[PDB]
């Protein structure tokens, strides 16, 4: 049977795990004791996708943590679901990076990679089979990029056929919550594009626009945003875990969405989302969802789609439905805004369905899209780069631990080339 | 006496079986578990007919079928659901990996480790079958396993067993709708591999039944099951000849002969005329003339193929219920009188017929309604070529720009296979473009 | 462009004459045709050039020296004019690519004529006012890793030392620690190549032994030093030129050839590389015909080596070997189908609405 692994690094990855496993436990019906309290005879039928076995009929995740500074992992252990994890799987060290990439890829990440593999191999060989690997990390940090990118490089050097998904984070246009987001995220985008089947590029500000304008929440915390990133990561795999009138997996998504191998930088979305005291005035039906999805106010990049085109999309549904309505709505959508989609691909979507939705809902949908609006995220990144490398601003830090300017130049060249690949298709493209 | 092995493949196959066997058990009056309380009411005879179901000394029964999907998310329902304790525990579900909506995994890397077991079980079923092993494959294009694994299985069976009846009730993409993006690449190669080894391969399109769902039986929110039952009634309208007594009985060895003029043009279409609702089951006669009229109309066809753009190479019919061959002849001659239809000169006969007294049977809480007779139709035309001719314009662009490709060869496929297949399909189009001319000299 | 892919054929053999393998390929000269013992279906392929080398006395014969003089003048021209040039070969066992590239000691192939005419034009023009300094490298690609062929291995297992590919902003792709040597006689490069072919790997597939599981690259750098200044001895520049040759594998259907384990990985990598190369060549002819368009350079490793040696003012070509054996037909067909997309006519439409020819 199929199995999946999860990796986490940096502060963001740990803090996202502390919400994601806290959600999946309520989906499959598990508690902070590692114990079962559900109702069905179904949630325990395919729980092995994520979780391992126990002694007292408890259950455990196959999760791994990486981060170098203990000052975050302690927040887990003094946390709600912070005593289910195997304490051996909380791999750590000391001597934090300093929001540096070189101090997380070369000095200490390159040191700690073996100790991390000492757990990775243990958990991977326990699986009767395998489907792929996850990651939940960010850029602009330290360990959340360097150590994790090194991990992905090694792991793909091992497993050329298994899948590696990286539900990462990329920095924002307007606010730069860290100064040197561009250099670190650029090195990551270099060491990711060739060493990944698919990465789910996600941005902060779209979540803020959602929680401020759409759900009409007043004052959210990071938890209330990772609370959406988790559901994004969860509706993907619902096909794999629970039955449905049309199944799916990670491979069908990555293969029916990554035509060219480099072009695998995706854009997510979730549906339904409404204010607490306003879902009275709607209907839980496919038309409402398909109208709410493709709008530019439910994505997670703040990157204008109407400024570009979509190569392809993917929509994983969850509930008792009627596939005819899905098909008719999708054809209508391709028919109306047809210019937004591509000429040289005739149909530009697949589907996936499950007959088992979350604990309190009747109908849901997760959106995935291979687009070209990811351009401006990257033209902007390269612009913020070439505004800095033009005078060697912060360079001596990244060099003093044993780098050279050549690697930076290589990263810039690869980013610009991927940008031009994306720009190949944005125009009319007619005759 | 005479039997028919039935394989179902992919989620399409498994769901279609989950409908079909639930039909077959109710037709013969059979419990889920495998007993015959209907026989306990009757007490003897051959009614638990050995055409499909083998029997034991203990009384339990079992159908002579299997199914494989390479995705245990599906069939583990059937290992545990309502119909669990019926089927043979051998359902080969080595679904360590999915078929990725690709034909490379279904035919080479994941095409191995099972196929040996499948042929072994086909042997373990055949040596007790004391008649034909007329094969039925309920597979689908687009879907993963039912393309590649099916292509392997049929070409292998061509070498193992050969001179038998091998049929494919395949499923074809709608020209606009899909649940996939690389559906043509997974649909075209199975044609290249079936064109030599399968003898006849019926076809459907999901969009056509989706259009049926509202025009006639007045529904607009259907599931897949509500189509699987139509498929099941089609297959019943075929098999009911071999199964039960009849006036004009037909064997599966007839369908392969009276509808396959040439070896390569063996790709017909299928319809079932009375598709009408319990409310609309009243308000109308359902006489034979109007039924057979619907058996040539464009709407109630199970495929988006306007036959008025093509011609009819042949048409077969299988009727049910209280039927009168003179009424049948009147309907046929009424249909041959129209200028709206153009049979070819080299098929003046056109029609083959077969009859069974036993009508169909209702299924609880479903869609259809009990009637006193019914009809099914099969037809080899020359209009379906256009549909194939659409896929080349849905193929050639992508293979030219080389989109959605590198995820194939990563599992062992060569690119030239595409082109060597492409022109083959092109040649097939020429055959459908060649015969449709009333030759003089 | 004038990339000008070309095709050759193997006259059968005395061994094949024993078996009397039925001729499948018919030729009208400029076009090429083919048959199939079903004798209903038919194909017809066009190319810029046709070397119908089967017959011995037929007009328009394809001689080895004629193969040289067909494609040699653009090489020396485009080099001495300062630019770089590559050559691609494609074909498999039974097509005898070795017979084409290398020939025999007595039957001269392609490489030896090239290097010898090079040395000829060198020693002819070797004034005091000029210096020609030429150096060599030879490596291979294997499961999408680079490996040096020229390395005199040390005491170890056969951990074929994997170098890496990196990028200068000025001249772009290259390798660190890439060994080089010097050329002053055809015999020296002959010995170097004779040893380099030994470490390149094959395996006894169902077909035969020497089915290569790698792609073999041969590179020569030439330094032209004539620059001399009127004020005094100052070389204001020293011209560089890159010459390249490469031999490749087939396409290796794993469908019929049910070989598993490690050979499958090799074949899959080889096929991916061949795919990317075909796409690159399509983009080339699309780009030298009036349409600026991206190139998928960075997909493979090999192509990433060549982004300057196969672009801009770089005129190269491809050669395709075959054999008309009945037991090769599919492979034969596949070979041609890899190349013909470089055809000039691929159904390009016509559009023109610009109308401001005024003033
Ligand atoms: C009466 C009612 O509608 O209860 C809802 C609810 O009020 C709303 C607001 C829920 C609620 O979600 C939010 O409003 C929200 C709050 C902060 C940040 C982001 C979202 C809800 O939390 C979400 C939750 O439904 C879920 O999403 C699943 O329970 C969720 N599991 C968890 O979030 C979870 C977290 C910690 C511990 C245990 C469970 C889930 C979703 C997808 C996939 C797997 C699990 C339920 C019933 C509700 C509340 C609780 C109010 C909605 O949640 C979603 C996106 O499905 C928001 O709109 C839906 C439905 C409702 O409108
Ligand atoms: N007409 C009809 N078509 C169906 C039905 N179920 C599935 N299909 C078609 O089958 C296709 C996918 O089939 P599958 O091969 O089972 O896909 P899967 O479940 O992922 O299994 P693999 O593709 O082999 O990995 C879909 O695109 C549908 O169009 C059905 O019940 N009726
Ligand atoms: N979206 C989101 N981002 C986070 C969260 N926690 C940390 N981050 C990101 O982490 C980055 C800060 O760098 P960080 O990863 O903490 O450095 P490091 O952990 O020492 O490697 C910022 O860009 C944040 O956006 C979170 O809960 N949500
Ligand atoms: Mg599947």
């Amino acid at each position: 049977m199929r199995e999946i692994v999860h990796i986490q690094a940096g502060q963001c990855g740990n803090q996202i795990g502390a919400k994601f496993w806290e959600v999946i436990s309520d989906e499959h019906g598990i508690d902070p004791t590692g114990s079962y309290h559900g109702d069905s005879d179904l949630q325990l039928e395919r729980i092995n996708v994520y979780y391992n076995e126990a002694t007292g009929n408890k259950y455990v995740p196959r999760a791994i943590l990486v981060d170098l500074e203990p000052g975050t992992m302690d927040s887990v252990r003094s946390g709600p679901f912070g005593q289910i994890f195997r304490p051996d799987n909380f791999v750590f060290g000391q001597s934090g990076a300093g929001n540096n990439w070189a101090k997380g890829h070369y000095t200490e990440g390159a040191e700690l990679v073996d100790s991390v593999l000492d757990v990775v191999r243990k958990e991977s060989e326990s699986c009767d089979c395998l489907q792929g690997f996850q990651l939940t990390h960010s850029l602009g940090g330290g360990t959340g990029s360097g150590m994790g990118t090194l991990l992905i490089s090694k792991i793909r050097e091992e497993y050329p056929d298994r899948i590696m998904n990286t539900f990462s984070v990329m920095p924002s246009p307007k606010v730069s919550d860290t100064v040197v987001e561009p250099y670190n995220a650029t090195l990551s985008v270099h060491q990711l594009v060739e060493n990944t089947d698919e990465t789910y590029c996600i941005d902060n500000e779209a979540l803020y626009d959602i929680c401020f304008r759409t759900l009409k929440l007043t004052t959210p915390t990071y938890g209330d945003l990772n609370h959406l990133v988790s559901a994004t990561m969860s509706g993907v795999t619902t096909c794999l875990r629970f039955p449905g009138q049309l199944n799916a997996d990670l491979r069908k998504l990555a293969v029916n969405m990554v035509p060219f191998p480099r072009l695998h930088f995706f854009m997510p979305g979730f549906a339904p989302l409404t204010s607490r005291g306003s879902q009275q005035y709607r209907a839980l039906t496919v038309p409402e969802l398909t109208q709410q999805m493709f709008d530019s106010k439910n994505m997670m990049a703040a990157c204008d789609p109407r400024h570009g085109r979509y190569l392809t999309v993917a929509a994983i549904f969850r509930g008792r439905m009627s596939m005819k309505e899905v098909d008719e709505q999708m054809l209508n959508v391709q028919n109306k805004n047809s210019s937004y989609f591509v000429e040289w691909i005739p149909n530009n979507v697949k589907t996936a369905v499950c007959d088992i939705p979350p604990r309190g809902l009747k109908m849901s949908a997760t959106f995935i899209g291979n687009s070209t609006a990811i351009q401006e995220l990257f033209k902007r990144i390269s612009e913020q780069f070439t505004a800095m490398f033009r005078r060697k601003a912060f360079l001596h830090w990244y060099t003093g631990e044993g780098m050279d300017e050549m690697e930076f130049t290589e990263a810039e060249s690869n980013m610009n080339d991927l940008v031009s690949e994306y720009q190949q298709y944005q125009d009319a493209t007619a005759d | 006496m005479r039997e028919c092995i039935s394989i179902h493949v992919g989620q399409a196959g498994v769901q279609i079986g989950n409908a079909c066997w639930e039909l077959y058990c109710l037709e013969h009056g059979i419990q889920p578990d495998g007993q015959m309380p209907s026989d306990k009411t009757i007490g003897g005879g051959d009614d638990s007919f050995n055409t499909f179901f083998s029997e034991t000394g203990a009384g339990k029964h079992v159908p002579r079928a299997v199914f494989v999907d390479l995705e245990p998310t599906v069939i583990d329902e059937v290992r545990t659901g309502t119909y669990r304790q019926l089927f043979h525990p051998e359902q080969l579900i080595t679904g360590k990996e999915d078929a990725a909506n690709n034909y490379a995994r279904g035919h080479y890397t994941i095409g191995k480790e099972i196929i040996d077991l499948v042929l072994d079980r086909i042997r373990k079923l055949a040596d007790q079958c004391t008649g034909l092993q007329g094969f039925l494959v309920f597979h689908s294009f687009g879907g993963g396993t039912g393309s590649g694994f099916t292509s392997l299985l049929m070409e292998r069976l061509s070498v193992d067993y050969g001179k038998k009846s091998k049929l494919e009730f395949s499923i074809y993409p709608a020209p606009q709708v899909s649940t996939a993006v690389v559906e043509p690449y997974n649909s075209i190669l199975t044609t290249h591999t079936t064109l030599e080894h399968s003898d006849c391969a019926f076809m459907v399109d999901n969009e056509a039944i989706y259009d049926i769902c509202r025009r006639n039986l007045d529904i607009e929110r259907p599931t897949y099951t509500n189509l699987n039952r139509l498929i099941s009634q089609i297959v019943s309208s075929i098999t009911a000849s071999l199964r039960f007594d009849g006036a004009l009985n037909v064997d599966l060895t007839e369908f392969q002969t009276n509808l396959v003029p040439y070896p390569r043009i063996h790709f017909p279409l299928a319809t079932y005329a009375p598709v009408i609702s319990a409310e609309k089951a009243y308000h109308e006669q359902l006489s034979v003339a109007e039924i057979t009229n619907a058996c040539f109309e464009p709407a109630n066809q199970m495929v988006k193929c306007d036959p008025r753009h093509g011609k009819y190479m042949a048409c077969c019919l299988l009727y049910r219920g209280d039927v009168v061959p003179k009424d049948v002849n009147a309907a046929i001659a009424t249909i041959k009188t129209k200028r709206s239809i153009q049979f070819v000169d080299w098929c003046p006969t056109g029609f083959k017929v077969g009859i069974n007294y036993q009508p169909p049977t209702v299924v609880p809480g479903g869609d259809l309604a009990k009637v006193q007779r019914a009809v099914c139709m099969l037809s080899n035309t020359t209009a379906i070529a256009e549909a194939w001719a659409r896929l080349d314009h849905k193929f050639d662009l992508m293979y030219a720009k080389r989109a959605f490709v590198h995820w194939y060869v990563g599992e062992g496929m060569e690119e030239g296979e595409f082109s060597e297949a492409r022109e083959d399909m092109a040649a097939l189009e020429k055959d459908y473009e060649e015969v449709g001319v009333d030759s003089v000299e | 462009s004038q990339v000008t892919v070309a095709v050759r054929v193997r006259p059968f053999s005395k061994r094949e004459k024993t078996e009397k393998a039925s001729q499948v390929v018919f030729t009208n000269g400029e076009e090429i045709t083919v048959e199939h013992p079903d004798m209903k279906q038919v194909y017809s392929f066009i190319y810029d050039v046709s070397f119908w080398s089967f017959d011995e006395c037929h007009p328009g014969y394809a001689s080895q020296t004629t193969v040289y003089e067909t494609l040699a003048a653009p090489l020396l021209d485009r080099a001495f004019e300062g630019y770089n040039t590559c050559l691609f070969a494609y074909g498999q066992t039974g097509s005898g690519k070795s017979y084409t590239m290398m020939g025999l000691n007595e039957e001269p192939g392609i490489i030896p004529r090239f290097c010898e005419d090079l040395f000829a034009q060198i020693a002819k023009k070797q004034t005091s006012e000029v210096s020609y300094h030429l150096e060599m490298s030879f490596f291979e690609v294997y499961n999408e890793k680079i490996h040096d062929l020229l390395v005199c291995k040390g005491e170890n297992g056969q951990r074929k030392q994997p170098l890496r590919a990196r990028e200068h902003p000025v001249s772009g792709p290259y390798v660190e620690g890439l060994s080089m040597n010097v050329v002053s006689s055809y015999s020296d490069i002959q010995s170097w190549l004779e040893l380099g072919n030994k470490q390149r790997a094959t395996a006894a597939t169902g077909m035969n032994d020497k089915s290569s599981r790698s792609h073999s690259v041969f590179t020569l750098v030439m330094t032209q030093t004539k620059t001399e200044v009127v004020e005094g001895e100052e070389h204001d520049h020293r011209i560089t030129s890159r010459i390249n040759l490469v031999d490749l594998a087939g396409s290796e259907r794993c469908s019929t050839a049910h070989s598993s384990g490690q050979r499958l990985k090799e074949g899959v990598s080889i096929n991916k590389s061949l795919l990317t190369l075909g796409k690159v060549i399509s983009a080339l002819s699309e780009q030298a015909n009036g349409k600026r368009v991206f190139i998928p350079y960075r997909e493979s490793t090999l192509t990433w080596l060549l982004k300057e040696s196969l672009g801009g003012n770089s005129k190269t070509a491809m050669i395709a070997t075959v054999s008309p054996a009945a037991s090769n037909i599919e492979e034969t067909l596949s070979t041609l189908r890899y190349a013909t997309q470089a055809r000039l006519i691929v159904n390009i439409a016509k559009v023109n609405e610009d109308m401001n020819a005024k003033l």
